[PDB]
């Protein structure tokens, strides 16, 4: 339904060739594409007004667009350099006007990389509460540590006896990095689950931290794939 | 200067 | 006197060859200063009179993607109405815009138009009102609708009478030396025998501007309207217009016919009478 | 279809021997394609510019062709037309005395 | 050329409080301007859309102003609330250039803590291993955190449904600093 983009990830090598798939089956005549650099707005790369025209939009170099169809609108790029890291949102519109506004896709998170022995998963360890907080408090207070992944393209998630939570939960805006100067830096995201001292102090509870890690799809480690790397501890009363 | 209030017929 | 601001466009489709053709001109009175043309290597808004080159890169930039935006709206329009006609691809059809506004001698707003065509025909022309649409078929009523929902006349309007006046003004001070000056005809006459007992008598003026004549023939002081052949004013490419106006005499009665000239560059009307 | 009407004359007054320019102004016609020459002695002249198409109220085009040219007492100039609307090509003859 | 500008580009506000989200666009001559939400790593979602005809639209809490005269728009929110917590972008449509975004304002609605009681406690590893963490949590949304050895991350809002903040640190060194 209304615009889809494919891939929703991709980690590619310097130089290396890429082509992102834009499809609308309610026959548009318009097709965009944009980029968003972190903490910046959308940039128009290029544009269609129909099947057989594309148009440079204000950063159209290092990429290149096609429009056989009206249905596909697809974005190409020739050979990947580190500041076509990006993210990437695909639109189309009935109209120039666009009365209601641009339908736009998901995104496409693009990281570029030296090499692919820079990308690493995520190691993930869950700290059971202080026993001074919870005899100050009476609240017990999990704290969940994601460390050394590459690029910080992660979803972490608290789950208690087998049910994902929300309530007592708190992650970091953004992950913090364990190399700070470096270009290449890889990153480290934390979390806390806050429950009852009662709830902590019993053994029937189960307290997981999962970390669901976007990678890629030689060397004799582990190849860093799209992996949900996970980590749990139990309540206790002694 | 074009008039720019463009609508498709 | 009154002056005018008004761009046109045509648009012809060229199935099997490529894109359509794209030609946008803009013109004060009847001087060009802007020209895009789709064929044309820059693929900017190019100047065409000396007084329009003093506007900045800003200017030129905006033009060319407004200009630009217009020549895709076409695009997909020729398109569109391809459809609502039930014509075949293989057909090259031909849309054409003009829309302008006018100004008196103060430069205050006279009026506004926007005529559209299809192969060389009536479309959708917005109204003296400038509040309402006259549709030429039931393929235009359609176009209308979809203009009416999207509020074009109220934008065209606001155009025509705000925009269009404001930049007219600028463009006529910039251009003051060319777009503002008077010169007046010079007139002669020329003597063309057909046969016996006939001969054509043309009056000529040359080298005027603005284009605005009136050549008119009289036979004992009195206007001769109806058997007169009155010729298309054309321009002479230096910047100044040449007209001429002819009537068919019997030979012996040259005396009889006298040409008026009026213009504005004249201090007075010329009266020419055919002199041996 | 409207027939395109010609006009052939010089951009200054005639005076031999002395360089002017050669202008055909054809106005009238649709639809836009259309092939103007100017010709000195019946041969084409290769350096031809023209005004940017433009059109009447009616929708009817015109365009203004121009090229430098040296008038003199016997070299004869004229404008040909080739439109869908007309049965050959229509060469009308500049005539300075009109 | 259409440059749309948001300043400022972060805002921290209390919750309950009132707020106002500043655009600036340099091309009056506009189809329509439109207000969206960006969540982290999450694409927009379209608030409101004003027509160059119209001077502000309403949906909910949220109320947005156009001016064309000054090239302006304010997005007004009533009432501000944790959920309002977001990236906003200004976007405006014109002919020549599209749709064109500003570059967006980062806003932090901060819950209200009836109850602070500051304390850093240090936390044990689950599985078997000296490796522990230093948690500093239950202080006031207006107090904020900040060697290479050592990593401190940002503070967060916990809603425990009672609320608090809670921040991290951890090194390969005692709790007793920071």
């Amino acid at each position: 339904a209304g615009v889809t983009q494919t891939p929703k990830f991709r980690i590619l090598k310097i130089g290396q060739s890429m082509t992102l798939q834009c499809t609308q089956d309610m026959n548009h005549n318009y097709m965009y594409w944009y980029r968003q650099d972190p903490g910046m707005g959308l940039k128009l790369i290029y544009y269609s007004v129909g099947a057989g025209i594309t148009d440079k939009g204000e950063v159209p170099n290092g990429y290149n667009v096609s429009r056989s169809t009206t249905e596909d609108f697809p974005l190409r790029l020739e050979s990947a350099a580190p500041s076509q890291t990006s993210v990437y949102f695909c639109a189309s519109s009935e109209t120039r006007g666009a009365p209601y506004g641009y339908t736009f896709g998901s995104g496409t998170r693009l990281t570029v990389v030296e090499d692919l022995n820079k990308v690493f998963p995520p190691e993930v360890a869950v700290f059971e509460p202080s026993e001074a907080e919870i005899s100050h408090t009476q609240k017990a207070t999990l704290v969940c540590l994601a460390t050394g992944f590459y690029p910080d393209h992660v979803e972490l998630s608290w789950w208690v006896n087998g049910k994902e939570v929300h309530s007592g939960v708190c992650t970091d805006p953004q992950p913090l990095k364990e190399q700070p100067a470096l270009n290449d830096s890889r990153y480290a995201l934390s979390s806390r689950l806050r429950v009852s001292a009662t709830f902590w102090q019993d053994p029937r509870n189960h307290f997981r931290c999962q970390v669901q890690f976007y990678g890629l799809s030689t060397q004799d480690r582990a190849k860093p794939v799209t992996q949900i790397v996970s980590a749990e501890a139990w309540g206790r009363a002694d | 200067e074009l008039f720019s209030y463009l609508i498709e017929k | 006197g009154s002056h005018s601001m008004r761009y046109f466009f045509t648009s012809v489709s060229r199935p099997g060859r490529g894109e359509p053709r794209f030609i946008a001109v803009g013109y004060v009175d009847d001087t060009q200063f802007v020209r895009f043309d789709s064929d044309a290597a820059s693929q900017r808004m190019e100047p065409r009179a000396p007084w329009i080159e003093q506007e900045g890169p800003e200017y030129w930039d905006q033009e060319t993607r407004n200009v630009k935006a217009q020549s895709q709206t076409d695009r997909v329009d020729l398109g569109t109405l391809r459809g609502y006609y039930n014509q075949s691809e293989a057909g090259s059809h031909t849309i054409q815009i003009m829309y302008g506004c006018d100004v008196g001698s103060d430069g205050r707003f006279l009026r506004g138009y926007r005529q559209d065509a299809y192969d060389g025909k009536d479309y959708i022309a917005l109204n003296e009102d400038l509040r309402s649409w006259t549709a030429a078929d039931m393929a235009a009523q359609i176009t209308k609708r979809k203009w009416e929902a999207a509020h074009e006349a109220e934008q065209l309007r606001a155009y025509l009478d705000g925009t269009c006046v404001e930049w007219l003004r600028r463009y006529l001070e910039n251009g003051k030396e060319t777009l503002q000056r008077t010169d007046p005809p010079k007139t002669h006459m020329t003597h063309h025998p057909i046969s016996d007992h006939e001969a054509t008598l043309r009056c000529w003026a040359l080298g005027f501007y603005p284009a605005e004549i009136t050549l008119t023939w009289q036979r004992d002081g009195e206007d001769q309207t109806q058997d007169t052949e009155l010729v298309e004013t054309r321009p002479a490419g230096d910047g100044t217009f040449q007209k001429w106006a002819a009537v068919v005499v019997p030979s012996g009665e040259e005396q009889r016919y006298t040409c008026h000239v009026q213009h504005e560059g004249l201090p007075k009307p010329l009266t020419l009478r055919w002199e041996p | 279809q409207r027939t395109p009407k010609i006009q052939v004359y010089s951009r200054h007054p005639a005076e031999n021997g002395k360089s002017n320019f050669l202008n055909c102004y054809v106005s009238g016609f649709h639809p836009s394609d259309i092939e103007v020459d100017l010709l000195k002695n019946g041969e084409r002249i290769e350096k031809v510019e023209h005004s940017d198409l433009s059109f009447s109220k009616d929708w009817s085009f015109y365009l203004l062709y121009y090229t430098e040219f040296t008038p003199t007492e016997k070299d004869e100039y004229a404008c040909r037309v080739n439109h869908v609307t007309l049965s050959q090509p229509k060469i009308v003859k500049w005539d300075r005395d009109m | 050329a259409q440059e749309v500008t948001q300043i400022p580009a972060a805002l921290s506000v209390p919750e309950g409080e009132n707020l106002v989200l500043n655009c600036s666009f340099t091309d009056s001559a506009i189809y329509n301007l439109q207000w969206f939400r960006q969540d982290p790593g999450k694409g927009l979602t379209s608030l409101l859309l004003i027509q160059s005809s119209q001077r502000e639209q309403t949906s909910g809490r949220l109320n947005a102003s156009l001016d064309k005269s000054s090239g302006r728009s304010t997005l007004y929110i009533a009432a501000s609330q944790p959920g309002d917590s977001a990236t906003y972008l200004c976007a405006v449509n014109n002919a020549g250039n599209m749709l064109t975004f500003g570059g967006g304002t980062r806003l932090m609605v901060k819950p209200h803590i009836q109850n602070p009681d500051p304390a850093v406690y240090q936390l044990r590893d689950s599985k078997s291993s000296d490796k522990s963490v230093c948690l500093f949590t239950d202080f006031d949304s207006q107090t904020n955190v900040s060697d290479s050895d050592v990593y401190i991350t940002d503070k967060c809002v916990l809603d425990m449904r009672f609320k608090s903040n809670s921040a991290v640190a951890w090194s390969n060194f005692a709790c007793a600093n920071a």
